[PDB]
């Protein structure tokens, strides 16, 4: 049950990563 | 960056701007868009958002860094009174060379 | 900006101030005017800081003789550090305005893990760690062995601060954190011990309310020597939940289990001294005989006699007893009890151990340990809590009770037993503060009805006036959604509060805001169970997709790192286009120790009105009590702490820099006439009829409405 | 087509995943199956 | 918990004055 | 209940917390699997160390420490003398000299003969018995039931 | 009436008007079938809280009424019954009656396991009889149905 919070909190820190060229 | 892509190549005496109808206040990037002011800055593209029914930060550091301005429509003859109000040349910063 | 205050002139560096800054002031004056202390609620921060500044400052200039000192308490170090910037800021101004300097000092007291400098303890990042490092670093036994020469990693810092740092004290100036580790930097000075001293030669000291509550630390502080002085609390709402949980205690299995490994250290270092020398400690054991620090209070603590405990095998044999009564007691499978006197009653009936020698098991330890030479206590940390219970359960339980829980908090069932030395009243608590200073000021700012404070605290208060924000624009607007738009109530009752209807409106209601609310915006719920619940529902509907469709969302949970990066991302998501939205839990700790800003957190929703399980026995032992010595009803305090809670997490949104934001409550019950004067002022005052009993819908056409209005300057 | 290259270019473990198991003598959809179920 | 209907008619009419 | 149990029988202990140890003048743990034994031969002998008892001389007890086992089953005789009340005493020194003596009777006979310490206690029960004793045992039951209370 | 059931202004209002006080007035509610009748009626039952009797001009009306009451209310599927000659609940054996006016308005013989439900549903007396599509009602054998049942109530 947590794992979707974890996941839907991973996908919007992953969007959020993903946004930030190195 | 699209514009500047454009702007980019345009001569030194012509006053480069954009003018930006924001609506829906949620814009995807593929970057940080920082980078991209402090580039909008050097490029000296003058930027101006209009926001409609959003009062959005991006908008906000965007404009005001830039030297730009960030408006808001407050009702349909707010609006036409702010593309009215666009409509005059730009006033001349500090900055700016002839 | 000369301010035509009641009492005085006073100075004031900004050139324009909003009408109700006046008024603070001169109510807050009354409290010096009457010399006595009194509460009040006024929403800005920064605006009743520096305010409450310039009037203290003014009234101190014009009064140093009535007014010695300036003791001024705020919920956390980054607060702190901004106020003490603000109190530099108006100290620069005053110099300015005066055109030369004046004889006045002010600093920021914080804990060894921020206020270091030590090489050795910087790597360190736990509290405990470093305090207890900090701690070896300066014991007697460091210090004389530094004395010896040998080679010793020793705290220069400290030496250099005995000898030349306590040889002159600093002359004027502010100094904060930052500042005063540079300057002990520079000056080779512990900042700590530095600032501390500097207490002494200072006219304004500031740090948090643990440091005025916690004994230890606040004696330190709180000497006699501010016999007439003024101390102010400026957040300080649930200052009597802070003093209970600071006097409250929890043991359980691990700590038992923890302080059995302890006791077989101490055995072992007995071996060893006894194998070495017991007579050179022996020296403690005249003055034992003749007659971190215990969490008894100044008139509580004694210097009697430790009684029969007048050897270490003794105290250690004592303490055996003891251990073994508690985990005896403790692993006892039964329902949960509350013993307060039975306890004690039962420690002597059981095991023969009496309140007398226990009463000084802190005090003895504490020697014990200091001859015993100890590493640190960061280790023997269980085995001090245990004994500073001791000694607090056997002096006095008037104020509190014993809980035997035979499984672990925030879990329904487990194998691991606790016990709880449950406080109940704050008044007895914090007695000493209202009995030593001549005024005491509770200033809060979401502040539930101010004469409910005269009950859980005893006070006689000079002032009872709840401000309200006066700006040429609402920058504030809070509303409350009573119906959702399928024309069915949205409460949150107990029973309805997990109807699927409900759970639906709230994710229509938060996709419609989210969607419309520019920037960051934030939603508490009642428990991280009916969150998770109302998620998993979200998630199984398309609510969830819509919402991180239209919004990026983030949700808080017990941990700190997660929730802390969860929470830069979401600040981060901000300041792109992409923005963030940010699901927590009401009480959890990311609530009272976050700030809401422009853009960050713009909007506040707040489902259902916060109510904690009122089955649990930490409610059941405080509401009883409260209801049987302080005469307050049961729903009464459980409503005001439901509302204060509310309205601190809610009101949040408003701090200073006149940014706007918006406070929506999606529950009728805050619209019902008891809930609505519960509210605070400044809240109860902007929210009207109009926006009282709002539908989800009407909610967003009037957030949209405001946003409009908001956007443009003022 | 724009589910998987979404997600694909989304996470990396399925960044990784779907360079390593590419779909061959398959149904794309049951790749979508295979992460989504 | 009784219904809405208890209290009687709507009587929105007599909200108008004169 | 967490411990293991019995130098013999160590399994049931861990099964359920109603059955309980017992405790014997010898310090030593035991319960009916080992107790039955200990009646087949000797009549009351500890196992390991032999010792005798004068009866079955059991007693529940929930406490894994058989050292505080001794030290209360020693300390509730020990309290027997010794203890007067602090009115007899008019110097604070008083009020807990004769507890350390006491303190260390009791904690060395947990270890140490009692030869030495039953001299003493008998050497003063000839004195404490005539009006002391006497007094604290009202004064001792009177505030017991106090704490009852 | 479980929370589930949402009530539209227009039905508030006709119940309201119905309901004008502590006492239930008797009278007819006009509302087309896509407004939902079958809610109202169900709410009204629900109000009342007292033993009634819903007739269905038609099987199907009657079997449309089970499900509405079971789609709407707390009430559990044991405690309605169906009286009709084509299926059996054993009406007795609950206070909820749902049947139909050819059924007890019958002017033959009365089939005798019918007799015994209607001999019992003659002697109780009914809080609320809610009558669907009573424009047949005012029929010369429909109309004997209300000389039948005694009923407190009837909407
Ligand atoms: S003595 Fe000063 S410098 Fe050394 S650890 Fe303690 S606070 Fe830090
Ligand atoms: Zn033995
Ligand atoms: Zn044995």
């Amino acid at each position: 049950n947590a794992a979707i919070i974890k996941r839907f909190n991973h996908h919007s820190a992953m969007v959020l990563a993903a946004g930030l060229r190195k | 960056s699209i514009a500047m892509q454009t702007l980019k190549h345009m001569p030194g005496h012509t006053s480069r701007e954009v003018l930006i109808i924001f609506s829906s206040l949620t814009t995807c990037d593929p970057s940080n868009i920082y980078d991209l002011i402090k580039t909008l800055k050097a490029a000296k593209i003058r930027v101006s958002v209009i926001g409609l029914s959003a009062e959005v930060r991006v908008c906000t550091v965007l404009a005001r860094e830039t030297g730009g301005t960030y408006h808001v429509i407050l009702d349909e003859s707010h609006y036409k009174e702010l593309l009215t109000h666009h409509v005059s040349p730009p006033p001349a910063s500090s900055s700016s060379e002839c | 900006m000369k301010l035509n205050v009641d009492g005085l002139l006073v100075y004031f560096p900004y050139d324009y101030i909003y009408p109700e800054q006046f008024s603070y002031m001169r109510e807050l004056k009354r409290t010096l005017d009457a010399k006595g202390h009194g509460v009040l609620e006024m929403p800005s921060g920064t605006g009743k800081t520096v305010s409450l500044l310039a009037l203290i400052m003014a009234y101190q200039r014009a009064y140093p003789l009535e007014v010695t000192k300036l003791i001024y308490c705020s919920r956390t170090v980054p607060e702190i550090e901004k106020v003490i910037e603000e109190l530099r800021k108006l100290l620069n101004f005053y110099e300015k305005q005066e055109g030369e300097k004046l004889p006045f000092l002010g600093l920021a007291l914080s804990s060894r893990k921020n206020l270091c400098i030590h090489p050795e303890v910087t790597p360190l990042r736990f509290g405990k760690d470093v305090d207890g490092k900090c701690h070896s670093l300066t014991a007697s036994y460091v210090r004389a062995q530094y004395q010896h020469d040998t080679s010793l990693p020793h705290c220069r810092f400290y030496e250099e601060f005995d000898a030349h740092g306590r040889e002159v004290p600093l002359p004027a100036g502010i100094y904060n954190l930052d500042d005063l580790k540079a300057l002990g930097r520079r000056q080779g000075w512990c900042p700590y011990f530095l600032a501390r001293y500097s207490i002494l030669h200072a006219n304004v000291v500031v740090y948090s309310y643990h440091y005025l509550l916690d004994p230890k630390i606040a004696d330190l502080v709180s000497k006699e020597l501010a016999r007439k002085a003024v101390v102010v609390f400026d957040e300080a709402h649930n200052i009597d939940n802070v003093c209970i949980d600071s006097m409250s205690v929890n043991l359980t299995r691990r700590t038992l289990d923890r302080c059995q490994g302890n006791l077989e250290t101490l055995q072992k270092t007995v071996l060893r001294i006894k194998e070495t020398d017991e007579q050179r400690l022996r020296d403690e054991y005249r003055r034992l005989v003749e007659g971190a620090n215990p969490v008894l209070p100044d008139e509580v603590l004694q210097e009697a006699v430790p009684g029969s405990i007048r050897t270490a095998e003794h105290f250690l044999g004592f303490l055996r007893r003891l251990l073994e009564y508690v985990k005896w007691r403790l692993r006892v499978q039964h329902v949960v009890q509350e013993s307060p006197p039975a306890f004690l009653s039962g420690l002597a009936q059981r095991v023969c151990i009496q309140r007398k020698p226990l009463r000084f098991c802190a005090e003895r330890l504490r020697s014990l340990l200091h001859t015993l030479e100890i590493t640190d206590l960061a280790d023997f940390s269980p085995l001090t809590l245990l004994a500073n219970f001791a000694t607090l359960v056997s002096t006095y339980a008037k104020g509190f009770t014993i809980i035997i829980e035979p499984f672990d908090d925030r879990t329904p069932t487990i194998a691991n037993p606790i016990l709880h030395f449950s406080c109940m009243d704050a008044s007895l608590a914090i007695k000493p503060v209202f009995e030593r200073f001549q005024s005491v000021i509770i200033t809060s700012g979401t502040l539930s009805p101010l004469d409910i404070y005269p009950k859980i605290l005893d006070f006689h208060p000079v002032t009872m006036a709840t401000f309200t924000m006066t700006l040429a624009r609402v920058c504030l607007c809070p509303m409350i959604i009573g119906r959702g738009n399928d024309q069915v109530a949205i409460s949150s009752k107990f029973e309805t509060r997990e109807d699927i209807a409900v759970i639906r409106n709230y994710g229509n209601l938060l996709l419609e805001m989210s969607a419309v609310v520019p920037d960051g915006i934030v939603a508490f719920f009642t428990s991280y169970q009916y969150m998770e619940s109302t998620v998993a529902s979200w998630y199984e509907q398309g609510i969830l997709e819509n919402i991180q469709r239209n919004k990026l969302l983030f949700i808080e949970t017990q941990d700190g790192a997660e929730t802390s990066v969860a929470l830069e991302k979401y600040q981060e998501a901000c300041e792109n286009g992409r923005g963030a939205i940010l699901l927590s839990v009401a009480r959890g700790k990311v609530s009272e120790g976050i700030d809401f800003v422009h853009h960050y957190g713009r909007a506040v929703i707040m489902f259902g009105v916060p109510y904690v399980y009122t089955q649990s026995r930490i409610l059941k032992a405080r509401l009883e009590y409260l209801r049987d010595q302080f005469q307050i009803r049961e729903n009464d305090f459980l409503t005001f702490d439901a509302m204060r809670h509310a309205a601190q997490c809610v009101g949040r949104a408003i701090r200073g820099k006149t940014d706007y934001g918006l406070m929506v409550f999606a529950d009728k019950r805050f619209a019902r006439g008891d809930k609505r004067g519960k509210l605070p002022r400044w809240i109860q005052e902007h929210l009207t009829d109009a926006n009282l009993n709002l539908t989800v819908d009407e909610g967003v056409q009037v957030a949209k409405y405001f946003l409009r209005q908001m956007a443009q300057p003022f | 087509s724009d589910i998987i290259e979404s997600i694909f270019r989304t996470y990396p473990a399925v960044k990784m995943k779907y360079a390593e198991n590419v779909p061959h003598n398959m149904t794309e959809k049951e790749f979508w199956t295979r992460f989504f179920q | 918990r009784t219904k809405r209907w208890e209290g009687g008619y709507e009587r929105t009419w007599e909200i108008l004055k004169e | 209940m967490d411990d293991q149990g019995c130098p013999r029988c160590k399994t049931t202990k861990y099964r359920n917390p109603s059955l309980k140890l017992m405790v014997n003048v010898c310090g030593h743990t035991l319960c009916e699997s080992c107790v039955d034994l200990l009646f087949v031969r000797g009549a009351g002998n500890c196992p390991e160390c032999g010792t005798p008892l004068r009866k079955s001389n059991f007693r529940v007890q929930l406490f894994e420490d058989p050292t505080v086992d001794k030290e209360v089953e020693i300390r509730k005789k020990v309290l027997k003398i010794y203890n007067k009340r602090e009115e007899d005493f008019p110097s604070l020194r008083e009020y807990n000299d004769f507890l350390e003596e006491v303190e260390e009777i009791v904690f060395n006979l947990t270890n140490n003969v009692d030869l030495d310490n039953t001299k003493k206690k008998m050497e003063i029960y000839q004195k404490e018995n005539k009006d002391v004793i006497q007094k604290n045992k009202l004064k001792l039951t009177r505030e017991q039931e106090e704490l009852e209370e | 009436l479980k929370p589930t059931a949402v009530l539209r202004p227009y039905q508030e209002k006709s119940l309201r008007k119905m309901f004008g006080n502590g006492r239930a007035r008797s009278g007819v509610i006009v509302l087309p079938c896509g407004a939902g009748k079958s809610l109202v009626g169900v709410t009204a039952a629900c109000t009342v809280r007292k033993r009634c009797l819903v007739l269905g001009n038609s099987a199907v009306s009657v079997e449309q009424w089970k499900a509405q009451f079971k789609m709407w209310s707390t009430i559990d599927d044991s405690q309605i019954c169906r009286f009709t000659s084509d299926a059996k609940d054993k009406p007795i054996g609950c206070s909820v009656a749902i049947s139909t006016y050819s059924m007890l308005g019958h002017t033959t013989k009365r089939s005798w396991e019918a007799e015994r439900v209607m001999e019992w549903l003659k002697t109780q007396e009914w809080g609320l009889m809610i009558l669907d599509e009573v424009h047949t009602i005012p029929a010369k054998m429909f109309r004997r149905v209300l000389t039948i049942v005694q009923a407190h109530c009837k909407l």
